[PDB]
């Protein structure tokens, strides 16, 4: 009754200290990611900064492919998220082998949240100190069209969709900027270029350094091309120049 | 890690198991239920929590299997619980399973003492093995079998059980034991025995004009057989009377409550 | 599964769990066993008449087998588990060898079970001490005692439970070898009454003879208890 | 106390549970062992808790096989497990090789059983603690009379004259003198009786101790009766 | 590997871990349920942390089977395990008896998992409370289940933050012969009383058990009930 | 307090202190350097000997994992041997299940996943060594570093150990675009000799390995008469 | 099947008889082997089959009954309960790896009131048991080659209210018929009876 | 110290104290010396001397295979377990390939076995050190293992109580071991072992075991009777 915060047991206030501490491991590395969705595509931008000039910049990345049509971004303890990515991939593969169809993004997010909740109820397991952001396209009924989808999974196992979201260091400022921009325009009616400009502007305003192209990596899913792929640096450069006006 | 292990199934410097004692203390705060074992039936009378105006009754058919305090284990076995109700449900399911397994193996009703013993080993197992907390519940078992007739048993959250002619568990159990000792005899009828139950309950809960919305009563008696069909198995002996467990309703309990409280005035008016 | 080491050694070479089980035995109801020329007498404390217990009699001395009887001091539920194990062992023995288990064989089995309870991970020792009496198939009365540590020893007169050491030291200087059936019943009560109250309704005594074990009735018990208490008054008068 | 685990090392390098189990041996009764060209002698102090105890029901010397005896000191309840394991292994050796099992092999099997303690369940259920027993195994084999000593750490050691229990250091001090390579069996018996006399708080009687002998020429174990012990004393 | 129990008795006879779990179960948003002579309506409060949360993706009202629904208050991830277990139990019952599971049996099955996690080793109790509403052969039922495993049958109840005030408001307004849409009006008004802002059809989730089914209400239906109170 | 006794516990600021202690144990180990030379990878470690009677080659810290892959250990040598065994298991699984040599990035990811799994359970402790993976697979020359935390990073040049900062500064003076393995071996050996303190580690040896086109893309040790004397 | 067992129940007793034959493929090992095992004070079973399974089954049943009596403080089980226990054992055997018990049973017993509260069976009880786990209450039953020969004979001569001496004569007639009509030599028949006083070994009929 | 009670606990300075305690346990065992020549390896073990009449025997040197043997120091039970494991592995190898296990592979296996017990919570390190003496196609080999799992390939080494004197003596004659014959190697090992004895004890056959392995010499142990040729004439000349 003295510790009550080293293992997954309730505090007298009805809170889990080991899960709140895993939320601080997300913002500990100092990295930030912003995910947005336009009328026909979904983009995610993650800080990719390499202070060590002897480090191969293209070896380390926070963007992962879960399935050809579902991409992921991990924010927090870098190895931990990697582990979750593996789990996600397995949760895809088994699903593909069980039902014969590719796993929906919402179902994958729900199952990943179920996996996280287990580590918050079993004593010996440590929660993964990362926030997972899955982006993809969802096949709609009664019309057959695809719609962009963002789903975040917390270390507590909380799963939720988003029109736009931010995660990491100074995520509150990015969310405030996105909410302020949302009061005027309608994000679900914008184009890919406008959504990318808004996301990069929010990322810059959260940190206030006017990032370059080598300092960020962007992943993308589109309705025309449902596959998840990373935006080339030239398009990111032109987006940044468009933002700089 | 082993640092945070509470070591539930361990001895203390006095040879006493602290988890068992704490479970006993937990049962002390549960609602009081009193069992009286007469010669023509066994009566259980327990105090249930004050009925909130928004409480709803589960519209169950067959309103004789389980009440708010009293449950049926088998056709010839009934029980009342005191303590952690959620712990009591699992043990009730286990007892029903054991009784039906015995009926499966031998095609005869399980003896009351045998059922009491089999569920006491379950409680004892958790105090020596597993490393988890024990069950914080006490059982009052009632029933009838051809070997000893009507019986009454009480179980502790340690595996220990005892047979009683009249007993009580829950709040003010010592006072109930003191009052039951004052007024109990072997030449006692069922309706007299129930009169002893309520009169002891209403005094342990300290009420005059015993409230019908806060008391529940169950009876293990014997009734004439109803579904005896000799033509379907000509070689089976069917007893004339079968044991019946019946939970009293609101309209059935108040005729006996009126006897209890007028008896209360008859016994308190002459003390001057 | 949970298999944490519960019984562990202490910096003074002591097993604290075993000592605590023994202390739990020290708080149990007293029991005495007396060995005679042709009978074994077992007496237990029979806590009290609560006036609320069932009128039907229940024995505090347990029939492990047709020839072997047991009494215990300590925790009742652990004792019941141990007695069930002993009965199952007797039946398994009489099913694998066609011969009835000897008293010493069963005593060794029970002592082994108690010992394993003190060396198995995730388990606390049994808080039970037992007095086991019986006859082999060739006469030979046998009386044995087991402790929570798993040590078994045969006695001519043994006591377990509360104040057992005082009873043992008292009957060391007054036990005669090869007593009769009536003497042993006389001897067990006067040894038991040294630590139980003079109230005559708290003794449960059973006599074992070859192929015959019978519990004494209440009146037959009263006849012996009045004699032993009267003898105690004459002993007190002889002292002073 | 559960502050330290059962597999932890002391800063001096010793296992805490094994060192604690060694101190339990010194709280037990005294046991002796003498090796001579004529045979091996085991002696033990009974220390009955009362005069009402049947002295034969607390045998401190147990027969592993017709040529191998074992005397224990410490916790007699745990010693029964070791002696049963030794008996089973000796019978298995006789079954498989049609020959008596050597004393060293029997001690090896006993220590092999003893070492299997710990807390990690995994695949095999281990003992929660080491045995609080020190064994003294005597026998006669193709290498003549052999005496071995077993520790709770699982370490077997061949000895010429070893004593375990409470009166161990005094018995060793007597061993330094009054002992040689080629004592006769009677001299060894008298030495054992005198050493028991020197380390016994109670008075020595024929029924107060237990003596056994495995003879080199006979090759068999011989438990001594109280009259034989008196005959030893009357010399 | 964490085989010892985390919930143990205290010197006062209290299982303080279960009490802490109950405290956690009362910190969620306000949910409530109302029974009526022809159906049960349960309403929750989907207050998203931001306007960028896509309130259509967050759900607080769940369908357990074609005849039974549920809502909760407390830890959502804790609740989802029980929701999945209840759905699987309903499917297994339909496979076994070819009948819809009665609400009482489903509530018993849910309560057994609560007890399992409050007594088995290496796990902590759940931090959520459930409101189960459904139809069975003996009518309409609304149950409340707490982290201790105890369950009650209610005519009108509320869980979460502000639940004492919601229950007090429901006590005076509830009527023994209240009919369906009257119960929906009462539930919406009770939510509105403790609501921090304005109730929109994207801010609330409501499910009305109507005579054979649970049928979580659509956005248009909730607008049709929101513009009427 | 009790917030740093096991890996399954986060600190109040979101840290795992046992992993940091393992990394500190790595930081007290002998210096190692590695360079990716656009035509191969060269790794060089210093071995400190506590005895002058050790046979040559004792306490090897560079071990071949596959034909084209190898691992250098910086830290607790037995933990590095366990990691090398796991990497060898991963490499032969690819050659047996998929009939292809394991890619350097794939092997590095497997090593990182294996090392990370020991930082999440209370029953295990993190490895007290860093792994330098040098591969020449179908994805070209690859040089990766796996942290006791389980995070892997690719490098052109990397330094680990006690004399890490000075060795890294010396590595910053190389070009890594015109650098070739033939001169990179000498460069790394010279850096290790210069950065090492001669008054605390009396017995020291330089152990250099490489995998480039000159060895038919096979991870082997250098010829004995190729490293500088000092 | 080679050995014939006979049983019939009357108003105050049940008489059973079991051939004592034991053979090795044509060789009479012995002709005096008791195949009637007494289970309780007032219960017995006449079992036909080879020695191994028969002895194992009877000893298992008897040991389990004794263990139940021990754990129930000397409470004796009724004939129906014991018969159902044997039937459950036999039925479980036929779906097990070790296979079915190749034993055919005639279970006889006498039910007495265990206490003053008892209201169960008081007369004698007889049960036919197939090796597959069939259980049937019968006035008389038979196993073996001679079984049919006896059965019709019983159908001709059995009466519910036969006396002990007339029942003994009837059993003698049945044994004589088995000896007369069966090629398998069943010279000795090991007759026992169950009455209110327990089990009696009858030597007059053989 | 609150970081020494468990094996899966890292010290804040990056240390594992349980393994250090196991090393301390190894440092308190009986002294033993290993010497490697050009074709032979010689182990010398210092066993307990009798107390003037009482000779106690304890097996420290084990024969692992026809070409392999070892000397233990520290916890005898751990040494017995390691001997059983090594013998089983040698028997398995010689069955599959009809030849003795190479010494480098053997040393790797011992190291892996040691490492298997230093990372699991329900395990403890082996409180014993080993000196492995063997011969294969690659020539003589001499290894030393420690509880941490490190295996050292040695020209000559020593371990046990007061073995620093043996090591500092060997550090003067080891570079010539490639030229000394078998008898000279035995004398060097005996001198190293004698450098580790107490003040009033001189090496003699009663308290010294000599193990020898070579190219045509299977691993042979030398004790009371067979050790007369090497120890009867021997004295430390300062």
């Amino acid at each position: 009754a003295g510790f009550d915060k080293y293992i997954t047991v309730f505090s007298p206030e009805g809170s889990l200290y080991q899960v709140e501490y895993a939320f601080k491991a997300v913002t500990y590395p100092g990295l930030l990611t912003v995910a947005i969705r336009c009328k026909d595509a979904v983009l995610v931008v993650t800080q990719h900064l390499i202070p060590d000039r002897l480090m191969r910049p293209d070896s380390v990345t926070a963007l992962y492919e879960v399935t050809p049509n579902i991409g992921c971004c991990m924010t927090g303890r870098a190895p931990d998220g990697r582990a979750l990515v593996q789990r996600a991939r397995e949760e895809a593969s088994d699903y593909q082998y069980r039902y014969g169809v590719e796993i929906p993004i919402a179902v994958l997010a729900k199952r990943m949240g179920d996996k996280a909740q287990v580590r918050t109820q079993q004593a010996g397991l440590r929660p993964m100190g990362v926030v997972s952001t899955f982006i993809g396209m969802d096949q709609s009924d009664q019309d057959g069209s695809l719609k962009p989808q963002i789903y975040t999974v917390d270390p507590a196992g909380w799963t939720g969709g988003h029109i736009a979201c931010a995660a990491g260091k100074k995520q509150v400022e990015a969310m405030a900027f996105l909410e302020k921009r949302q009061k005027s325009t309608e994000l679900d009616a914008l184009t890919q270029k406008e959504a990318a400009m808004i996301a990069l502007a929010a990322l810059q305003s959260a940190i206030g350094t006017a990032v370059k192209a080598k300092e960020v990596e962007v992943g993308r899913c589109t309705a025309a091309n449902p596959a998840f792929q990373r935006v080339p640096n030239s398009e990111v450069e032109e987006w940044l120049t468009a933002v700089a006006e | 890690s082993h640092r945070y292990d509470s070591r539930t199934t361990t001895f203390s410097p006095e040879g006493r198991l602290y988890q068992v004692e704490y479970a006993v203390e937990a049962i002390q705060q549960a609602g009081t239920v009193i069992g009286v074992c007469t010669k023509d039936g066994v009566v259980l009378a327990g105090e249930k929590m004050v009925p909130h105006p928004l409480f709803d009754s589960e519209s169950m058919q067959d309103k004789n299997t389980s009440g708010e305090k009293m449950y049926k284990i088998a056709e010839h076995i009934g029980c009342s619980v005191a303590g952690v109700t959620s712990d009591a449900y699992a043990l009730l399911n286990y007892a029903r399973l054991s009784a039906l397994r015995h009926q499966y193996t031998f095609q005869e009703p399980m003896a009351i003492e045998d059922l009491c013993r089999i569920l006491c080993d379950e409680k004892q197992l958790y105090t020596q093995y597993g490393g988890v907390r024990p069950y914080g519940v006490s059982f009052l078992l009632v029933g009838w079998d051809r070997y000893y007739g009507y019986q009454l048993y009480s179980t502790e959250p340690s595996g220990d059980y005892s047979a009683w002619s009249a007993y009580a568990i829950g709040q003010n159990d010592q006072v109930a034991h003191a009052l039951l000792k004052k007024d109990w005899h072997e030449s006692m009828t069922l309706e007299d025995g129930m009169l002893l139950a309520l009169r002891v309950l209403g005094k342990t809960m300290d009420t005059a004009k015993i409230d019908l919305d806060r008391v529940e009563v169950a009876v293990m008696r014997k009734v004439p057989a109803s579904n005896i069909d000799q033509l379907l198995d000509p070689f089976k002996h069917h007893p004339k009377t079968t044991p019946r467990f019946q939970i009293l309703t609101r309209s059935e309990l108040k005729p006996h409550a009126e006897r209890a409280d007028q008896a209360r005035e008859a016994e308190e008016k002459a003390e001057a | 599964s949970y298999d944490r080491a519960i019984t562990v050694f202490s910096p003074d070479g002591h097993l604290f769990q075993v000592e605590y089980a023994q202390e739990a035995v020290k708080k149990g109801l007293a029991a005495v066993g007396v060995l005679g020329s042709d009978s074994v007498v077992i007496a237990v404390e029979k806590k009290s008449a609560v006036k609320l217990q069932d009128s039907r009699t229940i024995r505090k001395i347990y029939k492990v087998d047709a020839n072997i009887y047991l009494a215990f001091a300590g925790l009742s539920a652990d004792a019941r588990v141990l007695i069930n194990k002993a009965q199952l062992e007797c039946q398994r023995f009489s099913l694998n060898y066609e011969d009835t288990m000897d008293v010493d064989m069963l005593v060794r089995y029970v002592a082994g079970v108690q010992q394993k309870s003190t060396q198995s991970g995730g388990s606390r020792p049994f808080g039970v001490a037992t007095v086991i009496g019986g006859f082999n198939e060739d006469g030979k009365p046998h009386l044995w005692k087991t402790d929570p540590s798993g040590m078994c020893s045969a006695w001519r007169a043994v006591a377990i439970g509360r104040h057992d050491q005082t009873v043992i030291e008292y009957m060391e200087k007054s036990y005669k070898d090869g007593m009769s059936r009536d003497e042993c019943v006389h001897f067990a009560i006067k040894s038991l009454l040294e630590v139980v109250e003079s109230g005559s309704r708290n003794i449960e005594l059973l006599v074992l003879q070859y192929k015959e074990a019978r519990y004494l009735t209440e009146e037959e018990l009263q006849k012996f208890v009045v004699e032993v208490e009267k003898e105690r008054e004459e002993e007190a008068a002889a002292k002073k | 106390e559960y502050d330290r685990g059962v597999n932890t090392f002391s800063p001096e390098g010793r296992i805490f549970q094994i060192e604690y189990a060694v101190e339990a041996i010194k709280l037990g009764s005294t046991s002796l062992g003498i090796r001579t060209p004529e045979g091996v002698v085991l002696a033990a102090e009974k220390r009955v808790p009362s005069t009402l105890v049947v002295p034969s029901s607390m045998s401190k010397i147990m027969e592993v096989d017709s040529h191998i005896a074992a005397v224990m000191s410490g916790m007699v309840a745990d010693a029964r497990i070791l002696v049963e394991h030794a008996r089973v292994e000796s019978q298995n050796h006789r079954f498989t090789y049609n020959e008596p099992m050597s004393v060293e092999s029997c001690t090896l099997a006993t220590c092999d059983l003893s070492i299997q303690f710990g807390e990690s369940g995994g695949r095999r259920k281990l003992m929660s603690r080491p045995f609080g027993v020190s064994l003294l195994i005597a026998g006669v084999d193709e290498k003549g009379p052999q005496l071995w000593q077993t520790d709770p750490s699982g370490t077997h050691t061949r000895y010429d004259a070893q004593a375990i229990g409470g009166g161990a250091e005094a018995a060793q001090s007597v061993f330094t003198e009054r002992y040689h390579r080629n004592m006769t069996l009677e001299e060894g018996e008298t030495l054992a009786v005198d050493i028991l006399k020197q380390v016994m708080e109670d008075q020595l009687s024929p029924e107060n101790i237990e003596v056994a002998v495995v003879r080199a020429d006979d090759g068999k174990l011989h438990m001594y009766t109280p009259t034989e012990i008196k005959a030893i004393m009357s010399r | 590997e964490a085989f010892y129990g985390l919930t143990t008795f205290s010197p006062s006879g209290k299982l303080i871990q279960i009490e802490y779990a109950t405290t956690a179960a009362g910190k969620g948003t306000t949910a409530l349920g109302v029974k009526a002579t022809d159906g049960v309506v349960i309403a929750a409060k989907k207050k998203a942390p931001s306007t960028l949360v896509d309130a259509s993706s967050i759900q607080k009202v769940f369908v357990l089977d074609e005849h039974v629904g549920c809502t909760y208050s407390g830890m959502g991830p804790d609740c989802r395990v029980l929701i999945d277990s209840a759905r699987k139990n309903c499917q297994q019952y339909k496979l076994m008896y070819n009948e819809p599971i009665p609400i009482s049996q489903l509530v018993r099955k849910i309560s057994a998992i609560y007890q399992e996690f409050t007594q088995s080793g290496g796990v902590r109790p759940f931090g959520c409370s459930l409101l189960v509403a459904g139809v069975d052969a003996n009518g309409y039922h609304l149950y409340q289940v707490d982290p201790s495993g105890t369950f009650w049958a209610w005519k009108a109840t509320a869980i979460g933050t502000g639940s004492p005030d919601a229950k007090a408001f429901l006590e005076k307004r509830y009527t023994v012969d209240m009919e369906l849409e009257d119960a929906v009006h009462t539930a919406l008004l009770t939510l509105k009383e403790g609501f921090d802002g304005q109730m929109t059809s994207e801010n609330t989730q409501v499910g009305r058990v109507v005579e054979n089914r649970f049928e979580i209400l659509s956005v248009d239906q909730l607008r049709d009930y929101l513009d009427q109170i | 307090s009790g917030h740093d006794q096991s890996t399954d516990v986060f600190s109040a600021e979101g840290r795992v202190f046992q992993v940091e202690y393992a990394g500190k144990a790595v930081d007290n180990s002998s210096t190692a350097v590695a360079a990716c030379c656009k035509d191969g990878v060269v790794v060089a470690v210093e071995k400190v000997h506590t005895s002058r009677m050790l046979e040559k080659g004792s306490n090897n810290r560079i071990h071949a994992v596959d034909r084209q892959a190898g691992i250098c250990i910086c830290g607790l040598l037995p933990d590095g041997r366990a990691i090398v065994s796991r990497a060898r298991q991963e490499a032969e699984n690819s050659r047996d299940i998929f009939a292809t040599p394991i890619r350097g990035s794939v092997l590095a990811n497997r090593v990182g996943e294996f090392m990370h799994a020991y930082t999440t359970h209370f029953a295990y402790r993190p490895f007290g060594c860093s792994a330098i993976i040098a591969s020449y697979a179908d994805d070209g020359p690859q040089l990766f570093v796996s942290d006791p935390s389980g995070t892997v990073a690719g490098y052109y040049g990397v330094a680990l150990g006690k004399a890490k900062t000075v060795a890294k500064s010396e590595l910053e003076k190389l070009d890594f675009s015109s650098l070739t393995c033939d001169e990179a071996v000498g460069k790394l050996a010279s850096i290790l000799h210069e950065v090492h303190d001669k008054q605390k580690d009396k017995l020291y040896e330089v152990e250099v390995a490489w995998v480039c086109d000159k060895s038919d893309r096979k991870f082997v040790h250098v010829p004995a008469d190729m490293v500088p004397a000092e | 099947m080679a050995e014939t067992a006979i049983a019939f129940r009357c108003k105050d007793y049940v008489m059973v008889a079991a051939a004592g034959l034991n053979a090795f493929y044509y060789i009479k090992i012995t002709d005096a082997e008791d195949k009637i095992t007494q289970l309780d004070t007032h219960q017995l079973v006449a079992c036909t089959g080879e020695n191994g399974p028969r002895v194992n089954f009877t000893e298992y049943i008897k040991c389990n009954l004794a263990l139940n009596r021990m754990r129930q403080h000397g409470r004796h089980s009724s004939c129906e309960s014991t018969a159902n226990f044997m039937r459950n054992c036999l039925a479980s055997a036929i779906r097990s790896r070790e296979g079915a018990y190749q034993v055919n049973c005639l279970f006889a017993g006498y039910d007495t009131p265990v206490s003053e509260d008892d209201d169960g069976v008081v007369g004698p009880q007889l049960f036919y048991m197939d090796y597959l786990g069939t259980l049937q209450a019968v006035p008389y039953g038979c196993h073996g080659y001679g079984a049919c020969f006896v059965t019709a004979l019983l159908d001709r001569l059995w009466r519910p209210d036969l006396s002990q001496q007339e029942g003994l004569e009837l059993m003698q007639k049945c044994c004589d018929e088995v000896k007369r009509r069966v090629i398998i030599s069943n010279s000795y028949f090991f007759v026992k009876a169950v009455t209110k006083n327990g089990v009696e070994v009858i030597t007059a009929v053989h | 110290n609150e970081y020494d009670s468990d094996i899966t606990t890292w010290s804040p300075t990056g240390r594992l104290f349980q393994i250090e305690y196991a090393n301390e346990a190894v440092n308190n065992g009986s002294a033993t010396v290993g010497v490697k020549g050009k074709n032979f390896v010689v182990l010398a073990a210092l066993k307990r001397s009798p107390v003037a009449e009482l000779s106690s025997y304890q097996e420290k040197v084990f024969e692992i295979d026809e070409h392999v043997g070892m000397s233990i120091s520290g916890l005898v039970a751990d040494g017995r377990v390691l001997a059983r494991y090594l013998r089983t592995e040698c028997m398995n190898y010689r069955y599959m390939y009809s030849n003795g296990m190479p010494m480098n592979q053997m040393a790797d296996m011992i190291g892996e076995k040691h490492q298997r017990h230093i990372q699991c919570s329900g395990k403890r390190p082996f409180g014993v050190g080993l000196l492995l003496a063997g011969y294969d196609r690659q020539g003589p080999h001499l290894y030393q293992t420690v509880p941490s799992g490190d295996v050292y390939d040695y020209k000559a080494t020593a371990m046990g109580v007061r073995s620093q004197a043996s090591r500092t003596y060997l550090e003067r004659h080891f570079e010539h071991f490639s030229d000394c014959t078998l008898d000279e190697l035995v004398t060097h090992a005996l001198k190293a072992l004698a450098s580790a004895t107490s003040e009033g004890i001189e090496l003699n056959v009663k308290n010294t075991t000599i193990a020898i392995v070579g190219k045509d010499t299977p691993f042979t142990i030398f004790e009371e009777e067979s050790a007369r040729k090497y120890l009867d004439g021997f004295k430390m000349r300062p």
